[PDB]
């Protein structure tokens, strides 16, 4: 416990379902300007702060950065008394955010903005941690390579990272329906494991 | 009243020591278990591993060959005792004549 | 005799349990010391008392 | 109505593992019948495993 | 990682993969296994019989499946492990 | 009535049931 209580209009908050987390806020015109010098965190909606686990090593200057969100919609059937009540409830449950390098810590509005995905930070909900990511670019062009054509798929509950090519991504309906073939071909084979011919035949 | 049935094909391999000797209300021989076991069976593809901590008893004999949705033991785990109990008579009849 | 269920206790119980199994026999009848034919003829021998000659 | 359901003979599927267990099952039934008659086995014994 | 080189181009993890035609165990990972115990050492119970007995169930029942799965073998749509369909072989049918 | 119920909510075959082959290899409608 810091035993100071702090002045939080000087600090970003982002919430998270389990966890509020403080990072310090450098004045600037568009809000886009962070410290990872101080940080705390917070039992939700609860104000004696704490430091966090830093799990790498944090950038020691100021850095413009995005910020998004990861999680999953609950939708529950709530108890109905009376003659209005609500049938439905639905919560986002964010768990964990991503921020975002901006490139050359260039603003917005310039002609040349993108976003350096190299630089890619990690806040989690479950165990109060902040990490960087560990990309893996697969893009040729090397370090120099145009950062006008290139596309992040994350994957796996937000443990892995990959840039590559902007043309070679895959629609929508392709990556639903690769899912769900893996998972059915390896139930089929569960369920037909247990008769007494399966050394003896094929899958066709 | 459940019975382990086999994964799949393949010899079974457990330890004869551990269990101890016994027969069955059916007239058959095998082992009872008063300990924990593992027992595997040894598919070609894959080793197949099985418990019975309850007392148990196994039917079978280290090195026998079982084939599939076998039953290899019972659990017996129920241990209630019964006031529904009944005592009824049977009686053998004899299929030919003599002394 | 002993009961159902039960682990079987008495002596004569345990053997007569391990001699289903035939290796058993076989190996058990060397130590005895006799030919295979021996173990068929002592099986066949009168209990009780022997009447003197 | 548009759906139409309708059942007939070969709708009426059995699980494929059938014939085995009931195969198997017969064939313990006669290796009991033939102890009893050999002693090995008792009368009230035989009935419960039957 | 500038070149992704991925490569399983071994016939069975291709096959595999891709969804095509193939055993269920692989050929090449097939282990032998000691000798089980013989016949005369296993207990009565589970010991088989030494003239096969008669059953109502000895023969396997006709059935649609394999009619259509030996046909379509015959033309080459299908590759299956031998030369009469298996049960296993009849129940995938059902469902694709 | 319930048969038809079932039926329009029952649902689409989902993996292997609707494609032979990996996806990988290689649904389209979209309405206002």
């Amino acid at each position: 416990i810091v035993d100071y209580r702090i002045n939080e209009e000087e600090f970003h908050k982002i919430s998270l379902l389990d966890c509020d987390f403080f990072i310090r806020k450098p004045p600037d015109p568009d809000n886009d300007v962070y410290d990872f010098r101080e940080m705390y965190v917070t039992p939700p909606d609860t104000d004696i702060y704490a430091i966090p686990r830093v799990l790498a090593p944090m950038p020691q200057k100021y850095i413009r950065c995005a910020m998004s969100d990861y999680g999953c919609y609950n939708v529950t059937e709530p108890p109905i008394d009376a003659p209005r009540d609500p049938m439905y409830k639905s919560e986002r449950e964010v768990s964990k955010v991503f921020l975002t390098k901006h490139y050359r810590n260039r603003r917005a509005g310039d002609p040349e903005f993108a976003l350096d995905f190299e630089e890619i930070y990690v806040i989690d909900s479950k165990t109060k941690s902040i990490t960087r990511a560990k990309v893996v670019v697969t893009v040729p062009g090397g370090r120099n390579r145009d950062r006008k054509n290139d596309l992040l798929v994350i994957r796996d509950n937000g443990t892995s990272f990959k840039i590559i090519p902007s043309e070679e991504r895959d629609d929508p309906t392709t990556v639903i329906e690769k899912e769900e073939w893996k998972k059915s071909r390896q139930d089929m084979e569960r369920h037909l494991r247990k008769l007494r011919d399966f050394s003896v035949s094929n899958w066709f | 009243a459940e019975h382990v049935r086999a994964p799949s094909n393949g010899k079974i391999k457990f330890n004869e020591d551990l269990v101890h000797p016994t027969r069955t209300r059916h007239g058959h021989p095998a082992f009872l278990c008063s300990i924990d076991l593992y027992v595997t069976i040894e598919s070609e593809d894959i080793l197949h591993n099985v418990n019975i901590p309850p007392k148990s008893l196994l039917l079978v004999q280290n090195d026998q060959y079982v084939e599939s949705e076998q039953v290899i033991a019972e659990i017996r785990a129920g241990i209630s005792t019964l006031n529904f109990k009944e005592k009824v008579r049977k009686h053998i009849y004899s299929d030919s004549d003599g002394e | 005799n002993e009961g159902e269920e039960v682990a079987l206790q008495s002596p004569e119980a345990i053997e007569a349990f391990k001699m289903l199994s035939p290796n058993y026999r076989k190996k058990k009848i060397s130590d005895m010391g006799i030919t295979e034919d021996e173990y068929y003829a002592k099986q066949f021998e009168i209990k009780g008392e022997i009447p003197e000659p | 109505t548009a759906t139409s359901i309708s059942l007939g003979i070969d709708d009426l599927l059995t699980i494929p593992s059938k014939g085995w267990l009931v195969q198997d099952a017969e064939q313990q039934s006669l290796i009991l019948e033939k102890h009893h008659h050999y002693g090995n086995v008792h009368a009230v014994e035989k009935l419960r495993q039957s | 990682q500038p070149e992704q080189e991925e490569e399983e181009l071994t016939g069975y993890e291709l096959d595999k993969r891709l969804g095509r035609p193939h055993p269920f165990i692989d050929p090449k990972t097939k282990k032998k296994i000691e000798k089980p115990l013989t016949s005369e050492e296993l207990w009565w119970n589970w010991r088989k019989p030494e003239k096969e007995q008669w059953s109502r169930w000895q023969r396997r029942r006709p059935d649609v499946e394999t009619v259509f799965l030996k046909a379509m073998a015959e033309t080459g749509q299908v590759k299956l492990y031998g030369d009469h369909p298996t049960l296993t072989e009849t129940a995938l049918y059902r469902a694709r | 009535m319930l048969i038809g119920l079932y039926v329009l909510t029952s649902g689409n075959h989902r993996g292997i049931c609707v494609n032979r082959y990996n996806p990988c290899n290689r649904k389209e409608p979209f309405f206002s």
